[PDB]
């Protein structure tokens, strides 16, 4: 109704797994031939048809949009199981959450290296796209060397820096529950790590800093943020103010 | 099978049901008859059941392993009915213990084919999740009154992804997950610190100190877990100074998680200890800070509060 | 061997292959910088080599001469020992990845044939 | 008969792995749809019925007892298997043997970590 | 996805139409409606579809994901039919794209299941190989022309031995692997020159010269890959005069494999090139001899023939 | 025909793996209980009865012969699967081909260490 | 498949049957016809079959890979019945060689399917084990006389937990489990030393000298087995002076557990060996004690008595 009448909606299916199980119950009790995992041959047709109803309409049909966030529960990390395999193949992208990530500290527990958006870049604001691209490449390079972090003291200059940048951005990606951020608030904090201001600050202190740093820019620099949002990217003027706010705050932090 | 479920439900009854001001219901659903007679006479001795007067505080319902599936498929519904009245037509605080709730699923699946249904996955009846649904959704606190429900859940073939236990998770506010790999090392209770969750593990609710120490413990235990398989081949010494310190602490935290039970005295040879909340948080806080890295790890094994671990280390001088 | 058993074994051995590959490099940087410094000194887990001198056992001018013959021998042998350990681990990955796929396939077939049996018998 | 007449009996079932196979055959030929691993849906009830009959009687019933030692054959030393866990879940514990321990000299080949008694010290003399 | 799959498809169409006068058919086998629309408008853009006249070189047959298994199991057959008219009536060399082949198998598996048929190994339909065969056998050289098919392959659980890929590889005469690492390193098209192989890559089929030259290119790139370990960590200033030759020669060959496409003209600025077979062979043969040993590395990147490698090495005075 | 009328023939089955899948298709459409990799119990019989017809007759029966070279395509060197282990345990020997050796440039790509042909040793020329 | 069941049974016929006073039956069940023609003519040439006399020592019963399933399902009973007579109604001693008994069970699956039962696990007949029982219990020694039976058992896909072989263990007094992995190391006979058992392996029956040495060998072979994970990655170079020793000894014992056969001379070219029991004990007693720690591994490979290994070390220049 929203998609059709010029408005925008977001639907969450929590979860589709249990809907499948439910449909299997009916299918089997109607004696329909069972298949893989006891599911009927049209369990794909069940999910596929639902999730293709989410769409972005053109101006002629109203301009509306429906966005789907379906949820699938895997069993012991089996993304290859029937239903996971189905809905993965239907969707435009996947956010993989992982247990060992969750308890290591990484919360939210998103596996950044495996998760995807095929839509991707074409839906970020110019400001985010700038810092996000740098973060993407810096974390990826980090992921290659991550194994020799705890088993390397004789590291060369170039990789020792990569490890440090990596753990920093990793911490910058951590976030508390029930506290979503505005897009400008987001780029601002990623900016700090991406430009290497937190490189010398101890990795165990990044959470404390980001909380205080963000609290500060929200309090006094309401115009600096408004620029990052409106300017449609990080300007030369905006680059200068950030360079100052951070440095002085960072010195004040470590004292 | 055999990792501690019952012992744990027994210790909880000892620790919570004895103190509790109100009524309790124990349901024996498809388990050992022996255990039921053990339970009956432990409760008579302690006074929780009185045969003479009428100050009794527990109701018992039993349909054990020696019964045909139909009795086993229904006794859980009998138990919770006794628990339902106390919740509504008395409105009081109710405890509900069920050992074992798996035996209502298993039972249902023992008669499924003889009922004319194609088996679903892993042998189970196609109505697994809804049978569960219409049953579990009755075990609940409403506005009329309160039920604290502890439910033992058998995990067939040691596989947590098995339809039965897997479908049980969604019906829970707190999960304690025992593990054989942990039990076989002699760590009791064999709770898996990296698979046991609770809905109130939130700083807004248990405070920030409780939450930070908790996540600190899990963090070190996950770190040691991810080094386990690597250090076993490459040798201990190749580790950096930061790591072989988290190995020592995590291994000590591993033992400080183990605790002697008032109920498991016939198994441990140890006098049962019960450790209050603030003494737990501070104790584990201390091991993480580094305050006990000069103690041998065997000081932390099978003790109560952190003070007892120091006493044990002192005794191990000779 | 189940899937749980194998994926656990896979990830750990894939890690041993990584640490060993970097320790091949670290030893290569220490070996070259030590073979370039044996030249002027000429006229004046590293495998069997740590046992070779310890088993054969059962001032300032010569003490140095041996201490630069050591680092060339040691950081060289460690490069060789670790070049193996990672290549052995690589062969073990290729082998276990193959077992994992066979087993995955088999299990899917098995679990499906069990569902079929139950439907036909009715 | 001994149990209900103030006497003490011990029964050994060697082995309940094979009886289940016999049961499986009997069931499938009676055209009763197969359940898990081809066994009938009620293989647990099969052994649960039987072993629950091993019991200690109070004095009003004569003070007799029947003790049971069921035998189960594992495949490739896997105690975590569906049938083994079914029986383990009935008895008051398990003595578990391993061919690896057997060949190392550990004889009897008892795996201490995986073997338990659910009656514990109550079944021992004070001396033991 | 990610690497230039669509662009390559749009280029093949465009290039095959210009050189061999043959049209193309694209079959969307359980394609996502969003990605279907996206392709339609992208194809209008690159000029392979014309809304205004009749110069469009592709036909579109679509079987979207939200359709029953019957529909999605037949769409490859609808596209095969269209492609067949161009071969069996107009005598053309048709180019048929199926995107993708796994979903064809997937769809068949479901129809089968719904018909009450007993599943096979790994849950696939028992008619798997014949379902494949009856479809894949119409894609051939007759005497009146030919249909050539480029099919997108998805590999379940990254398992090549899996019945779905395993079956497909029986009918395959070539693989073109679009590499991930080669795309970000700038090189387009992102074709991995060592994973990609051909069956018609045999001296008796394509001539002794074509074989000997491309086997020389393969050898030089394979020897380059092994040398990289000695290069990356140890140092370049170690290897003899015979090894330095092979390092720079192979690096120049890598660059010459990249190409400006005609469909990527209104996106990258550069003009699109369609290089004939003779100019392709001679160029790489010339680099192998040492004729362009003197030229700078960054000349062969994004050029047409070896003549464009001269004009670009002059413009950088 | 050649075997029995004094002549010598050679048959090549290219390949027996695909014949197995055709027969699996037949067996599953017929609803015959699948075993490993969904093959019906009698896949072994399918190849055994066939491959047995290749024989060397004595002079009393014309002195003819039929020689069989059946082809089996394995997945990733899995000469341990159902159909490969069947045909191995039916024929007199194997010529083994590896992807490994082909790539390197050992062509033909025979593993001359695994391959066997014990009955071909008596039938080898003295020159060789 | 292809490990050495038949070579084992043929060497056993040569080593036991020729040197015992009594008759023998050979049943060929679901096997190679040529092997039958091979056995027949070789028994004629040696003179255990006499086409002119009445002194023939062997009855042959054959039902091979070419027969319908029913025939293969019953052949084992026919050869069994022939052997039943010679045991009872003569007051004598019989040897019974069946190859291969698995084909009996396998042939049971084939007819079970057409008899229209609900199959058990793995597709097998639900009557699998009772079938096997009523068959196996007739192959037995009685008070009236004895049958020494040596049955060859095929293992589907090397899985000793497959119902067929899994159920066969219950029916035996000795098991000689052959190992693929051992054969690929070139060890013959490929007997798995840690997987082969006998009910006579008792210190009261074979004596303590035999028992203590056997157990000691299984101990060193077991201890080596758990050392093979660490080696597989790091190599023998990362071992203690204690563990290095058990490994060298276990590898010497592994190889001395191999010997050439008479029925293998045809292709090995090396004379077959027959080692008296007391020499086997003395030989392995010595390796354990440490008496041959200076000798190399390859000196213990494919020899008879321990003396021959000593002489093989001299021969190695
Ligand atoms: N808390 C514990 N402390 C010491 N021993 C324990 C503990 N929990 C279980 N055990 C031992 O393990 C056995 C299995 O415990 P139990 O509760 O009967 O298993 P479950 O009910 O999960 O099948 C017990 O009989 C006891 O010997
Ligand atoms: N004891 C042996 N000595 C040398 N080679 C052997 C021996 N036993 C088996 N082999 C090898 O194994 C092959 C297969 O032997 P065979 O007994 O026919 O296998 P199967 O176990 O199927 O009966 C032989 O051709 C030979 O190469
Ligand atoms: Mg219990
Ligand atoms: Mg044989």
């Amino acid at each position: 109704y929203f998609r059709d009448n010029g408005k925008h909606a977001l639907i969450i299916y929590d979860d589709l797994s249990k809907q499948a199980v439910a449909y299997r119950q009916m299918s089997l009790l109607l004696r329909r031939p069972p298949g893989r995992e006891a599911y009927p041959g049209d369990v794909f047709y069940l999910h596929s048809r639902l999730l293709e109803r989410a769409a972005k309409m053109n101006d002629a049909f109203g301009g509306g949009s429906l966005t789907a966030l379906p949820v699938i529960e895997t069993q012991a990390g089996d993304v290859s199981a029937y239903i996971p395999t189905n809905v993965i193949s239907i969707t435009d992208g996947q956010i993989f959450l992982e247990t060992e990530l969750f308890y290591k500290g990484i919360r939210p527990a998103i596996n950044v290296g495996l998760s995807v958006s095929r839509v991707g870049s074409a839906a970020q604001t110019r400001a985010m796209k700038q810092v996000a691209g740098t973060m993407k490449l810096e974390l990826a390079q980090y992921r290659e060397v991550a194994a020799f972090a705890q088993f390397g003291s004789d590291l060369d200059a170039a990789t020792q820096q990569l490890l440090s940048r990596g753990v920093r951005l990793t911490e910058l990606l951590k976030q508390g529950q029930y506290s979503p951020m505005a897009i400008e608030e987001q780029v601002a904090v990623i900016y700090a790590g991406v430009r290497g201001y937190l490189d010398k600050l101890e990795p165990s202190k990044i959470t404390k800093f980001e909380n205080a740093f963000l609290s500060h820019v929200i309090s006094q620099h309401q115009a600096l943020l408004g620029k990052i949002r409106t300017d449609g990217k990080i300007s030369e003027e905006s680059d200068a103010k950030l360079k100052e706010i951070v440095t002085n705050f960072l010195a004040g932090f470590e004292a | 099978a055999g990792v501690g479920k019952t012992v744990l439900i027994m210790e909880l009854i000892n620790n919570v049901a004895k103190a509790h001001g109100g009524y309790s219901v124990f349901a024996g659903v498809g388990e050992r008859t022996r255990e039921g007679n053990d339970l009956y006479h432990e409760m008579i001795e302690s006074g929780v059941i009185n045969l003479k007067d009428a100050t009794s505080k527990v109701a018992l319902v039993y349909g054990q392993m020696n019964e045909p599936p139909g009795a086993r498929a229904r006794v859980a519904l009998t138990g919770l009915t006794v628990a339902e009245y106390f919740r509504d037509q008395e409105g009081q605080d109710v405890l509900l213990f069920i050992d074992n709730i798996f035996r209502f699923t298993q039972a249902g699946s023992e008669v499924s084919a003889l009922l004319g249904r194609i088996p679903s996955a892993v042998g189970y009846q196609p109505t697994l999740a809804t049978d569960m649904g219409t049953m579990q959704e009755r075990i609940t606190t409403t506005k009329k009154g309160s039920i604290t429900s502890v439910q033992a859940i058998y995990v067939p073939a040691d596989d947590l992804t098995d339809p039965a236990p897997a479908t049980t998770f969604a019906h829970l506010d707190a999960t304690t997950v025992l593990s054989r790999a942990i039990a076989e090392l002699g760590i009791y209770p064999a709770v898996d610190p990296l698979d046991s969750t609770s809905r109130i593990m939130d700083p807004n609710i248990v405070g920030s100190e409780h939450y930070d120490v908790a996540r600190g413990v899990q963090k070190i235990l996950q770190d040691y877990k991810s080094l386990q398989d690597i250090i076993a081949i490459l040798g201990m010494d190749e580790l950096s100074e930061e790591d072989k310190l988290t190995v020592s602490r995590a291994r000590k935290i591993q033992r400080f998680l183990s605790q002697p039970f008032q109920v498991a005295e016939v198994f441990t040879g140890h006098l049962g200890k019960l450790v209050p909340l603030k003494e737990t948080i501070k104790g584990f806080q201390q091991i993480l800070a580094g305050e006990y890295d000069h103690l041998p790890e065997q000081a932390f094994y099978m003790v109560g509060p952190i003070e007892e671990a120091v006493a044990k280390a002192d005794k191990l001088a000779e | 061997a189940t899937l749980k058993d194998i994926t656990r074994r896979l990830k750990s051995i894939k890690n041993i292959q990584k640490i060993t590959k970097s320790m091949k490099m670290v030893a290569a940087a220490k070996y070259a910088r030590a073979e370039r410094e044996l030249k002027p000194a000429r006229v004046y887990l590293c495998g069997a080599i740590h046992s070779s001198v310890a088993k054969q056992m059962k001032l300032a001018n010569i003490i140095y001469y041996s201490l630069k013959e050591s680092t060339t021998s040691e950081q060289s042998a460690r490069m060789t020992a670790m070049d193996n350990a990672s290549k052995n681990a690589s062969e073990m990955i290729d082998k276990l990845t193959l077992t994992f796929n066979r087993t995955r396939q088999a299990v899917i077939t098995k679990e499906l044939i069990e569902i079929i049996s139950g439907a036909a018998a009715l």
